[PDB]
RNA sequence: AGCCAGGAUGUUGGCUUAGAAGCAGCCAUCAUUUAAAGAAAGCGUAAUAGCUCACUGGUCGAGUCGGCCUGCGCGGAAGAU
């Protein structure tokens, strides 16, 4: 990757690429095709996991046919389905009530190591601490 | 260690003092112990800068007059009533 | 800027890499973006781990401050912006090659590949630093040169 | 134009300039800020 | 001092509000990736968006900044034969 064009990332569904209320026609209409989003995206969706939000970026310009690309999940939402409280808070940020895990916050950051500048593998986990302490979640390390 | 330089005053009084003040100097005096009180002039500018610092008043200072170091502590200072200026200084021997 | 107990740190790491290092490249980041250095991060990352550092130091009292010790020829490669890419474990690997392939994708520039200090020249993009572990190419002609 | 005895920089952009023996505030940003001494 | 770059994340902080996303307010004014990036100084908006700014990295390559003391001057300063 050296040059970019257009990109409209949005948490879509992997189970069935055919939304309407959330995305649907708003996921592609400026030269993008909604018929080419359920014949190629699903092809590379039955070889991993489908059901959780999957941000997608369509490489469409003006040549009709585009090139669907993949992405990665959010690290801030990684402490909800792989930690404890989904919300991550509950009350106004003033009284620490959240928590995490000392055994985790290391292997959950290795899954998204394709978007981490940290040269060292342990250097990428250092940035997770700050993202895992957004409100002040005290881990039991 | 603040080191002041000074000259002994030939003529003392009101007129003399005024004259001194006019010429960027100002009178001062040393007194303490058995020794007699020594009247001296001081260059004003040099001393004002020194006295800006709060360490000037607390610590011992060294007045050089006729090539002789007298160790004194600043006892009292007359300031001009509406200017950043010094009318006169009382030094006590130490 | 700090005082004198912070600027030396940069030179300390510079001299450390300049001295204790190997083949190094250059990347004149006149207008560094965000993916430009990000693309190099992965490239440098491949090399062992985090040993191929590439900071934006082109000052005479910064990257040129550690020239008197090792790499005593960076005085001509000290003007404008020169991102010295001092190496560490290994040797030349594919750093120079990768740099050339990464600088050929319009990634800013590199002052016409000024070059560091390794041989006895200056600017010379050589590809004789790539293979340095291959030892299975001499076992492909043994079960075909027996019948005849 | 404000013509005042007291002319001042009213913002970062306001610059003071003397022309023909007249102190003037000229401001690139705000037209209201432009002043003259009188 | 100009000139070239960035000017991020949690985050659009929550509310009360019609809406409030730095910028209606009321309030806390914290932490992250650290070179540095204000829960935001101005413009801007339906509000976002968008355009600047703060600080900082580069270029450049010698002086520069704004207080104090005092001299002389400038404006403030329009009248009737």
């Amino acid at each position: 990757a050296k040059k970019v064009q257009a990109y409209v990332k949005l948490q879509v569904a992997a189970g069935m690429a055919n939304p309407s209320p959330p995305v649907g026609p708003a996921l592609g209409q400026q030269g993008v095709n909604i018929m080419e989003f359920c014949k190629a995206f699903n092809a590379k969706t039955d070889s991993i996991e489908k059901g959780l939000p999957i941000p997608v970026v369509i490489t469409v310009y003006a040549d009709r046919s585009f090139t669907f690309v993949t992405k990665t999940p959010p690290a801030a939402v990684l402490l909800k389905k792989a930690a404890g409280i989904k919300s991550g808070s509950g009350k106004p940020n003033k009284d620490k009530v959240g928590k995490i895990s000392r055994a985790q916050l290391q292997e959950i950051a290795q899954t998204k190591a394709a978007d981490m500048t940290g040269a060292d593998i342990e250097a990428m986990t250092r940035s997770i601490e700050g993202t895992a302490r957004s409100m002040g979640l005290v881990v039991e390390d | 260690m603040f080191t002041i330089n000074a000259e002994v005053r030939k003529e003392q009084g009101k007129g003399a003092s005024r004259r001194l003040r006019a010429a960027n100097k100002f009178p001062a005096i040393i007194y303490g112990g058995k020794e007699a009180p020594l009247a001296i002039e001081l260059d004003h500018d040099k001393v004002m800068n020194m006295q800006a610092k709060a360490e000037f008043y607390s610590e011992v200072l060294t007045i050089v007059v006729d090539g002789k170091e007298i160790k004194v502590k600043a006892q009292d200072v007359q300031r001009h009533p509406y200017k950043p200026k010094l009318q006169h200084i009382d030094f006590v021997r130490a | 800027m700090a005082l004198n107990l912070q600027d030396k740190q940069a030179i300390v790491a510079e001299v450390s890499e300049v001295a204790k290092g190997a083949l190094s490249a250059v990347v004149a980041d006149s207008r560094g973006v965000t993916v430009d250095k990000m693309t190099e991060l992965r490239k440098a990352g491949r090399e062992a781990g985090v040993y191929m550092r590439v900071v934006r130091n082109t000052l005479l009292r910064r990257a040129v401050e550690g020239t008197p010790f090792e790499c005593l020829k960076d005085a001509f490669v000290g003007p404008t912006l020169i991102a010295y890419s001092m190496e560490h474990p290994g040797a030349a690997a594919r750093l120079f090659k990768e740099f050339a392939k990464a600088n050929a994708k319009f990634e800013v520039k590199a002052a016409a590949f000024e070059g560091e200090l390794i041989p006895a020249s200056q600017i010379d993009r050589l590809a004789t630093l790539p293979t340095y572990e291959e030892a299975i190419a001499r076992l492909m002609a043994t079960m075909k040169e027996a019948s005849a | 134009m404000k013509v005042r005895a007291s002319v001042k920089k009213l913002c970062r952009n306001c610059k003071i300039v003397k022309r023909d023996g007249v102190i003037r505030v000229i401001c690139s940003a705000e037209p209201k800020h432009k002043q003259r001494q009188g």
